[PDB]
RNA sequence: GCGCUGCUGCAGUUGAAACGCCCGUAGUUGGCCCCCCGCCGCCACGAGGAAACGGGAGCGCUCCAGGCAGGCCCGUUGGACCCGCCGCGUGGGACCGCGCAGCGGGCGCGGCGCGCCGCGGCAGCCCCGAGGAGAGCGGGCGGGGGCACCGGUACCGGCCGGGGACGGGUGAAACAGGAUGAUCCCGCCGAGACCGCCGGCCGCGCAGGCGCCUGCCAAGACCGCCUCUGUCAAUCAAGGGCGAAGGCCGGGGGCUAGAAGGCGAUCAGACACCACCGUAUUCCCGGCCGUAAACGGUGCCGCCCCGCGGCCGGCGCGCGCGUCCCGCCGGCCGCCCAGGGAAACCGGGAGGCUCCGGGCUCUGGGGGGAGUAUGGCCGCAAGGCUGAAACUUGAAGGCAUUG
């Protein structure tokens, strides 16, 4: 059964990147979803995109522009202490100067540099770059 | 390695076929494995069939036919030059 | 067909995004409020309550207009049945399929779907007697499930 | 997807690689017990013996003795390699016997042998294969 | 020259009702006339005033008269 | 070293390895939605509680391994600080999962209760209805299942009649049949098996498997639907059921073929291949056994995915009405761009994976010894499930290239 719609989402967000379309589909529409496709629209990866209502798990449309080369969940929701990110950021991401990791806080959804700002940690998300 | 992506076989949403018997050595073989020809031929061969019709007193009369159908096993059909060993590109063609 | 078999097909049925009755409505919900409790006095399962509703009154959702489903109003009235009615459909195809395997007990394919049918009627009850839709007391049995389908149907 | 990875399952991981690590030959070997009981060494670096009898692709024939141990009261036959170092050995000499480099295993084209003779009457091989020291006391 | 926020309305005819962007009934009413509206995809019989009997011929898709 | 124990981070078509299939309990995992209340986890800070070791500020034991010293006019000279917690407190409150049982006022004491009073104060008291699941109506579809009934030639045996010398069988022969009239032709009688040419990159079934006529009984997936419920779901130790052929127990029946056995050839030998006779068995009923190259040698659920084409079932659209062509759902197939791989090859994944995390279950760790011994359980038995060690050994294997 669907279990993780982020997932999916990423999956299809990727492939139809990889031939280089300009517009896809994703049935779910979760709040968590959003997050993550605002992150990724503030920071210059997926422009804009539209949430179609429906009463019956809106479905959402997302433009793209390239830039973007992977994205993807962590499945089960680690916890990551504050002081402990440097470990995580080299493992996963391909240099320390760009790259986006997202945690979900108790002060809401952000990425790694913000919380390592704040000097506090939380929950990961997935990433992107 | 496998050789034919079909397994030897024309076998499709079944897991059993009924079975025949191999008209030259009485072999066993699955219906969907078998070698099958249909032939109609003269029971008087062509060279007699005007002496036949000839000899023969009804007008019009039609020289009957033979309708059979042959059923040959793997050995015995390649021994007897019904089907030929073919090459790796050649196994891929599927006129008769 | 997914639970206990293999295919999957998608046979649905896809009601509108809006809300609002028909514009030739011209019924109050107190005329279909009397219309169900005749066909429910005449032992009528709220399904073919619903595809009568709809192909003779044309009204395609009963929601729509009430503002409450069928079986909430049968229960505001004090007629909804005991038993849910999908559980005691169950319990009759399990019925008769006992019945034509006591006639005849070579068939395996009837145990089978018997089995399934047995398994499904299990899953089913327990979940109703969570929620206390049912009493907890109630059990389904093979030996005298006939009985409680006749004295509380 | 083949394996688990729900959050609350590190009892059956732990289960898992309990069982599974099992299966490792080396991993038997060192902690399964049998061939700590097997081993006419029980686990120490040599062994201190009695000689007892002298006996000896490739087609060379390697010089070798029977030898008792004394705590254990098995019998095994240990390889003399150094040349000439067959004389400097007589019958009923007390010895001192290790282990060639692959443990437990037999060592090269030599059948049936997998111990080394380092010592005679207390003094090393070596020492007197090279003239060091004599074995003018036996 | 395409866009998926405004599909074609008769491109959208073609697909199947669920896969729509926007689900929806394939169903609808219409009036006879022997006056009276009618389920396009009835199954059930139906009966007309001046009518003796039933007009309906069920089968499995759209109803006949 | 070793990503050869793999949480990070192995492999499971062919190298070692997906239980024969289904149901199913513990267990694990569970779509979307409510802006602030309480609780659990979670994160940060803090308290409290031994040092040494370890980290670490400063000091030139001649350096150093070390030690906490030491200088003159020393912070009160200094020896700071951190690190062994599944518990306690404060805050956050996104994520993670629970909250069935009206509220507001007066009697009514400072508060809280247990009750009595206007409903006269409140919008008094149901998200929606998941290309999740189940139930329901209508439609046809199919070698899907069980019960009784039933036709047809053909093998075999017997009989009436005719006729007159061989017949059978093989690579070639020889054993068995023939003046007791064989082989051959025709007709009749008996019994028991079987269901052909149509018959298929058709179809049905959980799998194993499924094909005569007639009739009866229940069942099922799919399609169509603005019909009902409201999360009822996924996968699974233990447990339960089905399960080819052969085999076993007890009864029936007794034509074909045919283990064992016998006999003739062939051979150096041939107790095997070939010829002939032939017992159990093959058929039915009731009950055991529970194994197969039980194979797509590829576990189940779920999402995205280049293009072309064939067939099956249902539905809809359009017209010039043809069983036309344009689509939708589901199923069975072929070729193939990317991509992947040791490659053969897969491409309705063996893709989206060293850029290495969707959920559940099972199996494997060089080759032999060995699926052996010893125990346990099941079984009338044959045997099945479970399942070592000592010892030995340097290669055994996979795909492909040239001869
Ligand atoms: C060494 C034994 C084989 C020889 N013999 C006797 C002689 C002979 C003569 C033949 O005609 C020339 C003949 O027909 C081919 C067979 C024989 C037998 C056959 C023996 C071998 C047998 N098994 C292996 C191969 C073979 C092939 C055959 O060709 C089809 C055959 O004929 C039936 C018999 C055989
Ligand atoms: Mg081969
Ligand atoms: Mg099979
Ligand atoms: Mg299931
Ligand atoms: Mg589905
Ligand atoms: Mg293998
Ligand atoms: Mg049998
Ligand atoms: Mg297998
Ligand atoms: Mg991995
Ligand atoms: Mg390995
Ligand atoms: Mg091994
Ligand atoms: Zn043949």
């Amino acid at each position: 059964v669907r279990i993780n719609v982020l997932r999916d989402a990423l999956k299809s967000i990727c492939n139809a990147q990889r031939i280089g379309k300009k517009q896809v589909i994703v049935r779910p529409s979760s709040k968590v979803i959003i997050e993550f496709l605002q992150l990724m629209q503030k920071n210059g990866y997926i422009s804009d995109f539209a949430v179609v209502d429906n009463h019956r798990s809106n479905r959402i449309v997302v433009n793209l522009i390239g830039r973007l080369n992977k994205a993807g969940v962590i499945s089960p929701r680690f916890d990551i202490p504050a002081n402990d990110i440097e470990k995580w950021v080299v493992n996963l991401l391909p240099s320390r100067l760009f790259g986006h990791i997202i945690l979900t806080t108790s002060q809401g959804i952000m990425d790694h540099i913000e919380a390592q700002h704040r000097q506090i940690g939380g929950k990961v998300i997935g990433y992107f770059y | 390695p496998v050789k034919r992506r079909n397994n030897g076989r024309s076998k499709y949403n079944c897991g059993h076929t009924n079975i025949v018997r191999c008209q030259n050595c009485h072999r066993c073989v699955p219906k969907d494995k078998v070698i099958k020809r249909f032939t109609i031929r003269n029971i008087v061969d062509n060279t007699i069939a005007d002496d036949v019709l000839n000899a023969c007193v009804i007008q019009g009369f039609a020289i009957p036919k033979l309708y059979n159908k042959v059923q040959y096993c793997v050995s015995c059909s390649i021994h007897n030059h019904i089907v030929r060993v073919r090459s790796r590109e050649d196994r891929k063609i599927r006129t008769p | 067909g997914r639970m206990h078999s293999k295919g999957k097909g998608i046979s649905r049925s896809a009601i509108p995004y809006t809300r609002a009755p028909a514009p030739w409505n011209k019924y109050t919900p107190e005329d279909v409020c009397e219309q169900i409790c005749k066909l429910a006095k005449k032992g009528t399962p709220p399904s073919r309550i619903g595809l009568i509703l709809r192909d003779q009154f044309a009204i395609g959702q009963v929601k729509n207009v009430t503002g409450s489903k069928i079986v909430r109003i049968l229960k505001a009235k004090g007629l909804a049945p005991e038993i849910p009615e999908d559980l005691y459909c169950m319990i009759k195809k399990a019925v008769a399929i006992r019945k034509h395997l006591e006639r005849s007990r070579r068939d395996k394919d009837s145990k089978f779907r018997l089995i399934l049918v047995e398994s499904r009627i299990h899953r089913l009850a327990r979940y109703y007697r969570q929620a206390r839709r049912l009493p907890p007391t109630f059990r389904y049995k093979s030996d005298q499930a006939a009985a409680l389908l006749a004295t509380y149907a | 997807m083949s394996k688990t990875s729900g959050l609350y399952t590190a009892r059956k991981l732990r289960t898992v690689r309990r069982v599974n690590r099992w299966a490792d030959k080396k991993y038997r070997k060192a902690h399964l017990g049998t061939w700590l009981k097997a081993n006419p060494l029980e686990g120490a670096c040599m062994a201190r013996g009695i000689v007892t009898q002298k006996i000896g692709p490739n087609s060379a024939v390697r010089k070798a003795v029977r030898v008792q141990l004394t705590k254990n009261s098995k019998k095994i036959t240990a390889f003399v390699p150094r040349d000439g170092s067959i004389t400097y050995i007589d019958n009923n000499d007390e010895v001192l016997v290790a282990g060639f480099g692959r443990a437990g295993r037999a060592v090269g084209d030599i059948p049936g042998c997998r111990f080394k003779v380092i010592k005679v009457a207390g003094i090393g091989l070596l020492a007197l294969f090279l003239r060091k020291r004599e074995k003018r006391a036996r | 020259n395409v866009d998926l926020l405004y599909p074609d309305p008769v491109e959208e005819q073609r697909k199947h009702k669920l896969k729509r962007l926007v689900q929806g009934p394939n169903s609808y009413f219409l009036e006879i006339k022997c006056i009276v509206v009618v389920y396009s995809h009835a199954n059930t019989p139906v009966f007309c005033p001046g009518c003796t009997s039933q007009i309906s011929i069920p089968t499995g898709g759209k109803c006949a008269f």
